[PDB]
RNA sequence: GGCAGCCAACGUGUUGGCUGGGUAGGGGAGCGUCCUGCAUCCGGUGAAGCCGCCGAGUGAUCGAGUGGUGGAGGGUGUGGGAGUGAGAAUGCAGGCAUGAGUAGCGAUUAGGCAAGUGAGAACCUUGCCCGCCGAAAGACCAAGGGUUCCUGGGCCAGGCCAGUCCGCCCAGGGUGAGUCGGGACCUAAGGCGAGGCCGACAGGCGUAGUCGAUGGACAACGGGUUGAUAUUCCCGUACC
RNA sequence: CUGUGGGUAGGGGUGAAAGGCCAAUCAAACUCCGUGAUAGCUGGUUCUCCCCGAAAUGCAUUUAGGUGCAGCGUCGCAUG
RNA sequence: GGUGAAAAGUACCCCGGGAGGGGAGUGAAAGAGUACCUGAAACCGUGCGCUUACAAUCCGUCAGAGCCCUCGACGUGUCGUGGGGUGAUGGCGUGCCUUUUGAAGAAUGAGCCUGCGAGUCAGGGACAUGUCGCGAGGUUAACCCGGGUGGGGUAGCCGC
């Protein structure tokens, strides 16, 4: 889904716009992440009696994974033909991540 | 003005018409006048309005923080509900329709000055 | 017999305002050290205590 | 005082009147439960 | 004083003269709806829809005038195309009135009190009475039904009222056979029917057969036990 | 009289015969299809304004409450 | 069929047996609360304003006293090129549609609202009339080549 868990975005739309952080969860089937810091939400839990806050998901589209140098980018793919991999570029700088 | 607190009963299974002909005995009534006569009253309906008072009653105990004694069942009225159709077999092979209504009673009492 | 016109909103209106209840005469009575209010048929069964003042 | 009305139950009678095996060994029975099969219906027969 | 139709005059938009009830019906010119080519404009600083206010037009109608509600699409010009306009079809669907808080609440037995439970009891539980059935309104089955049976829980819908109850809702449980009733035994009416004969084809009958109980043959009885099964389980004694 | 099982099917069955009965239907059952049957008959047919505006007679008619042609309306052209 | 962008689907407190609500929170919004976009009409209430219990009312229309609201002016309550609401009272006044010589008709149809429901389409069809192209000529049909609406196609057809 070109965005994997553990490897940090920057919130590129929405309402935390600005703001790196790590995904924690990927929803392929629906084209959503979950990564902390952002997008978080307050909840009612009936009982430990209160109210929480935790994270909800933001569409990929909205998050963009961050360079080696810390720049946001869109990821291509290279091929590796010594083990046959499929490895991920990035587009802007041309190494890996 | 006067300061108010509100209450609504909704789905109640009475009928409007039956809820209002109670409603029409305490309209304008110190609460616990209301409620007395609520109590006595030999229609069922009664039992439905009586809580509806004592609830908006309740509130001005508890969320405006005024004085019992100065409440007065300012407004109140009965508004209909949905209504669930039903079938009652009749004479001949004919079905005739049954209505089971409800309604919802709002109160609006208020702290008048005594 | 069945009606041969629909009735109008003034003269149904007109008898349905007779369908009305009438609020019961209460009178006071001292129970327990305090008051409460009750018909004046129910006066004594409240003095010797056999009716159930919620 | 007669009451007695058209449908008295019965399943053998019901089975060997309306079933499977009776609309197979004709033609026109077949011609019916293709008909039934066709249209959908989750019970082709008795 | 305003409009319009026909015609005339100068002349090229005016003026003047005549005329302007109307069904069937003929002709002419338009309003509003939607979809579209092309062109423009408006809109989260709030489009449509709806509800108003204040107005406008000769009519259908209008409001790029305004507020409220609303939350994503619209206006106008010039062409193109219509599932383009309803008040009547004992019209179709849905929602809702009138009668009206009216009739009814389904036999010919009939209930009462004390106590309990519970938020709430005429209707549920317990006791004591009273009454009805008793060739049944008792006991056991077949057909048919299908879990309705038992236990625990429930009380929104159903129950012609209420319901704490229920044949209603929910979950778990429950149906034990050599002998009972069937098959594995037998055939009747009949059904189907190898080959078969008949018939343009489709098919009709039918032999041998093979099914088909409402019938024939064939070995178990009494007592006890579970909340729910009982010649089935167990106990005692049998039979094939 | 009755239970269980079975047989007869639509111009056909069955009838101690009433045109009775054949699934609450029978002077020809029901279902689907032909099919949107056909009705000189009844009903309904939806916005506006401008100008003009009838007939209910003649003739023929398996015709008489239908239709054809004439008469009588409107629009276009010609004549004046 | 339609909550919201996302369940963030209302923790906790209070009345109530529950159902339902009131605070508090969530949310851009709860006039979005899993009875959920917009939320019309019929139908049903509640509050206020005017009116109505000696009066024969197709329920309107024209004239109209009184009351109530509002906009101006002068001023301080009374007029004004006014505007609304309601209406005591007086004159006139026989629903709509179908179908009929003729119906308010005691002839038909219609309880009410909202949505739906009836002259359409095909064809080198026929006749007439507009409009356009070419014109003693006019035009192609099948078909063929064009990712198109374009180009070829003389067989026929109509006029002569
Ligand atoms: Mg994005
Ligand atoms: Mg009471
Ligand atoms: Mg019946
Ligand atoms: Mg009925
Ligand atoms: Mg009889
Ligand atoms: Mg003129
Ligand atoms: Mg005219
Ligand atoms: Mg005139
Ligand atoms: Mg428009
Ligand atoms: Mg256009
Ligand atoms: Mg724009
Ligand atoms: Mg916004
Ligand atoms: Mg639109
Ligand atoms: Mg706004
Ligand atoms: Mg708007
Ligand atoms: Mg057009
Ligand atoms: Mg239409
Ligand atoms: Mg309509
Ligand atoms: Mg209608
Ligand atoms: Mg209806
Ligand atoms: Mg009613
Ligand atoms: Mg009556
Ligand atoms: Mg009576
Ligand atoms: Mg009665
Ligand atoms: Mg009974
Ligand atoms: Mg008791
Ligand atoms: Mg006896
Ligand atoms: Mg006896
Ligand atoms: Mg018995
Ligand atoms: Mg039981
Ligand atoms: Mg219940
Ligand atoms: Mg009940
Ligand atoms: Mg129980
Ligand atoms: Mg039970
Ligand atoms: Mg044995
Ligand atoms: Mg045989
Ligand atoms: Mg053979
Ligand atoms: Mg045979
Ligand atoms: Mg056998
Ligand atoms: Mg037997
Ligand atoms: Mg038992
Ligand atoms: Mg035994
Ligand atoms: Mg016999
Ligand atoms: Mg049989
Ligand atoms: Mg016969
Ligand atoms: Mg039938
Ligand atoms: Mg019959
Ligand atoms: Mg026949
Ligand atoms: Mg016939
Ligand atoms: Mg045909
Ligand atoms: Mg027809
Ligand atoms: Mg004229
Ligand atoms: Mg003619
Ligand atoms: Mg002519
Ligand atoms: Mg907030
Ligand atoms: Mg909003
Ligand atoms: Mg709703
Ligand atoms: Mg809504
Ligand atoms: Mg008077
Ligand atoms: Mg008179
Ligand atoms: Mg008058
Ligand atoms: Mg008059
Ligand atoms: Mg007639
Ligand atoms: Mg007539
Ligand atoms: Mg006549
Ligand atoms: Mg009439
Ligand atoms: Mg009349
Ligand atoms: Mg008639
Ligand atoms: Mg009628
Ligand atoms: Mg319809
Ligand atoms: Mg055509």
């Amino acid at each position: 889904m070109k965005v994997h868990k553990g490897d940090t975005v920057l919130v590129i739309s929405g309402k935390d716009k600005g703001a790196k952080g790590k995904v924690l969860v990927a929803y392929p089937d629906r084209n959503k992440v979950l990564v902390e810091g952002v997008n978080r939400i307050k909840k009612h839990t009936a009982v430990s009696g209160g109210i929480v806050t935790q994270e909800a998901p933001i569409h990929v589209s909205n998050v963009m994974v961050v360079d080696s140098d810390g720049k946001p980018t869109r990821v291509g793919y290279r091929i590796d033909d010594e083990t046959g991999k499929k490895v991920r570029i990035a587009k802007t700088n041309g190494k890996d991540i | 003005e006067f300061p108010s607190a509100t209450a609504k009963a909704r789905y109640v299974r009475v009928s409007a018409t039956k809820a209002r002909r109670v409603i029409d005995l305490v309209r304008g009534k110190s609460v616990e006048e209301a409620l007395d006569i609520l109590r006595w009253a030999p229609q069922a309906a009664s039992e439905p309005v009586a809580k509806v008072i004592a609830s908006a009653a309740a509130n001005a105990q508890n969320n405006e923080g005024l004085d019992p004694s100065t409440l007065v069942v300012a407004t109140v009225y009965a508004d209909e509900g949905p209504t669930a159709k039903r079938i009652r077999p009749r004479a001949q092979g004919r079905a005739f329709r049954i209505r089971k209504r409800t309604s919802h009673i709002t109160v609006i009492v208020e702290s008048r000055p005594p | 017999a069945v009606p041969k016109r629909r009735m109008s909103r003034a003269n149904t209106r007109s008898r349905r305002a007779q369908w009305k209840a009438e609020a019961p005469g209460l009178v006071t009575v001292s129970v327990a050290g305090q008051q409460r209010k009750v018909p004046r048929r129910l006066l004594k069964a409240a003095r010797l205590g056999l009716v159930d003042l919620d | 005082a007669k009451g007695k009305r058209t449908f008295q139950p019965n399943n053998r009678r019901r089975a060997r009147v309306h079933g499977f095996r009776l609309r197979m060994r004709t033609r026109a029975g077949r011609a019916i439960v293709a008909n039934r099969r066709s249209k959908g219906r989750r019970a082709l027969t008795a």
